RNA sequence: UUUUGAGACCAAGUUACCCUAGGGAUUCCUAUUUAAGAGUUCAUAUCGACAAUUGGAUCAGGACAUCCCAAUGGUGUAGAAGCUAUUAAUGGUUCGUUUGCAACGAUUAAAGUCCUACGUGAUCUG
RNA sequence: AAUUAUAUAACUUAUCUAUUUUAAGUUUGAAAUUUC
């Protein structure tokens, strides 16, 4: 039953509707998300977060009409409002309390982040090195979101930030921090602001990025800088050892060449490389303290 | 009457009583399948038989005793394989001549009891005592396990030899196991053993060839010739039973036979000394199996494929359902599709010919063990694969040839099948429209597919 | 008959035992855990950390002997070692495939718990209080987060997740036993749990605060000055309070900080989103003290 | 070009500007089409109505792989409690929250694990 | 739609002009090819 009432339109799932089928292909497969430029949001709160952030949506699938009435329909311009089976929601979502929201793949550089972090937004970049855990990625973005990092870079092999599970892990952190994905190491220096010193927390699988002949003799003897020392005096960049690969070779070379050092957090045994959530969180904040002081 | 052919467009639906004939060109549901604009136009061939054709008419076929099988063998057969209460048509015709030492050529479909057709005379008739040549390693595992199970009851040793295995690893397996009376080997590995002289065929008394058409493939044709020069072959049954001059009994089992095989057999034995038995259903369409044909693009195939999976998921959610076999022509599509399946959080297996031999063996056994209900496999799995519990065969990539389809088709509707088999095939674009046209035309005419002569 | 292999003695269990059925319901049914007051530990390195960390063993069921070598053979001397069929193990846990071994544990005593010195080297004079926690994975991630950090002490108040609940412990993957934790602390005794007059800093900007306007949140309860998280708060012994997942801190927490001279910690977030995943909420604030104290 | 090295290329709409191929139909009776119910059984021997020409709510049934209830052996069971085992599906197995894979809150003798085309609801009009 | 799209048109460099220290890129598309 599709209803047109008092200027409010909301559709119902149709028999044989191909629209629903495309959702799971878009939702579950990131390459299709890039091919189509779409993403999925889970939960009213995260859905409401996108509406407040002014993210451009694509479609909303909801079990209950009450959610549409609960939601501001005025902000639902770009979404086809469709009533769907609760079985369809589970069929089309591996996780949604009667609401599903498909959104256009946002461009974080174009995303609307208002003043409050911008007052504390610095030319600081958080870099996750081969972060292969979707749960860490989304929750990691909180630290850059809360700290106010100008832009975030993910090295090759990192999980897709726009994946709904990562969106679930961050619970809206993607709408709070600018993110750049699949950043190539060759382009990282361009991604760094001018005069940026790269400081790397050092914890290894980066030895697998080395020629076998020179594999064992290519370990950089980079100076160990305690992370509690002042590093924010000039533009700076933060590198995070991934839970899987840790700090890559390129990060170690870049830090020495960029005039920086190792933002070494002594990694506690039992966690071979400090959890990217923990490594990311520590470095970003007190940089705000050092600059504020 | 019940629809023999059911299509999305009803006007062309056919009843249970109509035959058009060779001269008349049937108006098939795939006759006009050209322009993508008419999406989703499908047609399914419904199951016409509720009884398994192999099991049907078992009472009308003579007992095993009439086949010359000894009562003592029957007692062992009852303990070893109580499931085969009555012999099929192929088994009834094939067993008696084999016990008499006459060379036999058997043409029959998969699951018709061909394996048991020669195994029963093989054991009663009996430095290996018997030789089994199989084209694929997967078939070797099945035959060796089946032969070993029968051997254990009879106190016989059976081993498996897979092609592509290292010579030093090949020797390691031989030394770690006791001498086997009967050996199941692939042409590639068996040729390696013969070149190294690890085995002698002078004492070989029985040679078995399964999937002769596949065994005759150019990949193995040269290897077979090398075996022949080292293999003494019996010329008449009298020599087979002569203790002073023992010779090897030759038995041929296959689904199709390329032209010229007679010349190869003629030089080894007289053409009139070859006993040829043909199954009544050989090269014939299976009525008891449902065949589904859906109009899908590569992008739309994923949509329908998941929809079919949802139907299977719904079917499992309602009542227990059999395993689903997914056939893909290329490994790259398997990996490309597998990631999509992984993206969907769907448990599935990925199988293709180039996978590690050790890894493939474990996965094949795991699927037999029922570890995962969804298996994606290439053509390597279309031969020598157990599919008793397989409910749906999904040819995600349309089979290139009819013979491959028959091998895929034989997987469903086997003896002892717990679930009613179904077949699903996808045509991305009008690439194999002629293939679909031939299948539909044969079904309407109730005739064998053209070019299937063995 | 007990089988002797590689110096490890393991019995063969009998399936169908009614004891397994009782535990089967305990682990699978969360409400049943409260009725029986029993807990489960899953995984060889999780169990190994637990026993090394003072966890009280009752019995260990393992599918294969290879895991037993990885188990803390030092702490298995007085514990029943039975090699069980994996089907029994599979039924008990919410996870279909455990790491081959599971164990039943009594409530460990935090004082007797032994935590690796490696967190202690990076540990701070910092105490943590959790309020009305509702997610186990964040808790295990929080303690796995804390294991990476080195939190000195953690107090879990009433209404929080059962920290010894089986799935809670699994997420920690041994981190529950790498950092001190105190369970079901009553808010009345929370000031006693901390050293009296220790500056307690409450994380405040929460889900309950989203519904409540900031103005009507200081009239009936003590008023805490709001300071940015980056302002140094660890100059003296510091205590931190973190709100539970999508719940926030309670009334008692705000009363506690003012009595101890503490202040509220403010996290400036992009307007349009209030609080992100609480799992790192403790982590991001907890580390803020870490680097400050080193300076 | 011999050898040596550890038979729609791929690729969306739209046509009432169209073209071809066809398929259909063009109050109580009466003629077609359909067939619930009548006919002991059985639609069409004989007749013959109606026509065509969402999350939920309500109520649960069943499986035993036994959570509560129930019947028992043994005990590192004096009794009672427990612990350890057998037998048994007998009836039960709450109400909500879930910032949507998980969990909390409050109770209960207990809030077993599941299955039963969402287990199961039969507007009105075009 | 996909794929291109030195018709043109713009910008940049030439170009041609002033001074003075159309072509090649790119972009649009006149269009082209194939599919729907």
């Amino acid at each position: 039953h599709t209803w047109e009432e008092a200027g409010l339109r909301y559709d119902k799932a149709f028999p044989g509707d191909r629209r629903l089928s495309s959702v799971m292909t878009i939702v579950k497969s990131r390459p299709f998300r890039e091919k189509q430029g779409k993403i999925l949001l889970e939960g009213r709160r995260l859905i409401a977060d996108a509406l407040k952030a002014g993210a451009v949506p694509k479609a909303f699938f909801f079990s209950r009409l009450e959610y549409v009435k609960e939601l501001p329909v005025d902000k639902l311009k770009d979404v086809s409002l469709i009533k769907v089976k609760f079985e369809d929601i589970k069929d089309w979502s591996d996780l949604p309390q009667g609401i599903m929201g498909i959104f256009a793949k946002p461009d974080p550089v174009k995303m609307t982040y208002p003043e409050t972090p911008l007052h504390h937004t610095l030319p600081l970049v958080l870099i996750c090195d081969n972060l292969r855990d979707p749960g860490n990625l989304g929750t990691i973005l909180r630290s850059a979101a809360g700290a106010g990092c100008s832009k975030v870079l993910l090295t090759k092999g990192c999980v897709d930030a726009w994946e709904p599970k990562v969106l679930r892990a961050g619970m809206g952190a993607h709408f709070q921090v600018p993110i750049v994905n699949n950043v190539e190491w060759e382009t990282v220096p361009n991604h760094l602001p001018p005069d940026t010193r790269v400081y790397v927390a050092d914890n290894h699988k980066y030895e697998e990025d080395l020629d076998t002949k020179t594999r064992k003799d290519w370990l950089p003897k980079l100076e160990v800088q305690s992370y509690d020392l002042d590093w924010t005096g000039a533009p700076a960049a933060v590198v995070i050892g991934g839970e899987t690969h840790g700090v890559s070779l390129e990060s170690l070379q870049l830090a020495e060449s960029t005039g920086g050092k190792r933002l070494l957090i002594p990694v506690v045994p039992g966690v071979d490389s400090l959890n990217s959530a923990m490594a990311a969180s520590i470095l970003l904040f007190e940089g705000k303290r050092q600059l504020r002081i | 009457g019940p629809l023999l052919v059911s299509a999305r467009r009803p006007e062309l639906n056919q009843p249970a009583r109509l035959t058009l004939g060779r001269w008349e060109r049937a108006p098939l549901a795939s006759r006009g399948w050209k322009h993508r604009r008419s999406r989703q136009d499908h047609f399914s061939i419904e199951r016409v038989q509720q009884e398994a054709p192999a099991l049907r008419n078992l009472s009308s076929r003579g007992s095993f005793v009439d086949l010359g099988l000894e009562p003592r063998v029957l007692l062992a057969l009852q303990e070893a394989v109580p499931e085969v209460v009555q012999p099929t048509s192929v088994q009834s015709k094939t067993i008696p001549p084999l016990l008499r030492g006459r060379h036999l050529l058997c043409a029959a479909e998969t699951g018709s009891g061909k394996t048991l057709s020669y195994l029963l005379p093989l054991f009663q008739r009996l430095a290996p005592r018997g030789l089994v040549l199989v084209p694929s390693r997967e078939l070797a595992e099945q035959v060796q396990a089946v032969a070993q199970s029968l051997g254990g009851y009879l106190g016989l040793q059976v081993i498996e030899l897979g092609g592509g295995l290292g010579m030093s690893r090949l020797k390691l397996q031989l030394y770690r196991r006791p001498a086997a009376d009967v050996l199941v080997a692939t042409p590639g590995a068996l040729w390696k053993a013969l070149k190294s002289q690890l085995i002698s065929l002078q004492h070989l008394n029985f040679i078995v060839l399964d999937e002769v058409d596949t065994l005759l493939d150019e990949s193995f044709l040269e290897l077979v010739d090398y075996i022949l020069e080292k293999s003494p072959i019996a010329e008449s049954p009298a020599e087979l039973e002569d203790p002073f001059n023992p010779k090897a009994q030759l038995v041929l089992v296959g689904a199709t036979f390329p032209e010229g095989l007679n010349q190869l057999l003629s030089k080894v034995t007289s053409p009139d000394s070859l006993t040829t038995i043909t199954s009544s259903k050989l090269h014939c369409l299976m009525p008891h199996v449902r065949q589904t044909f859906m109009r899908l693009k590569g992008a739309d195939k994923v949509t329908e494929l998941v929809q079919i999976l949802k139907q299977q998921d719904k079917a499992s959610k309602t009542e227990p359902s059999g395993t689903v076999l997914v056939f893909c022509n290329s490994a790259s599509t398997v990996n490309w599709l597998g990631y999509i399946l992984d993206d969907h959080k769907i448990q599935h297996l990925r199988l293709q010919g180039q996978m590690p031999a050790s890894m493939r063996a474990g996965i094949f056994q795991s699927f037999q063990k029922g570890s995962q209900n969804i298996l994606v496999c290439t053509d390597i799995a279309s031969r020598g694969l157990d599919s008793v519990h397989v409910e749906v065969v999904i040819n995600y990539d349309f089979p290139p040839t009819l013979q491959d389809y028959i091998h895929r088709a034989g997987r469903v509707g086997r003896v002892g099948s717990e679930v009613p088999g179904s077949v699903i095939s996808f045509v991305t674009h009008p690439w194999d429209v002629s293939l679909v046209q031939k299948i539909e035309l044969a079904a309407r005419r109730r005739r064998s597919l053209p070019g299937l002569a063995s």
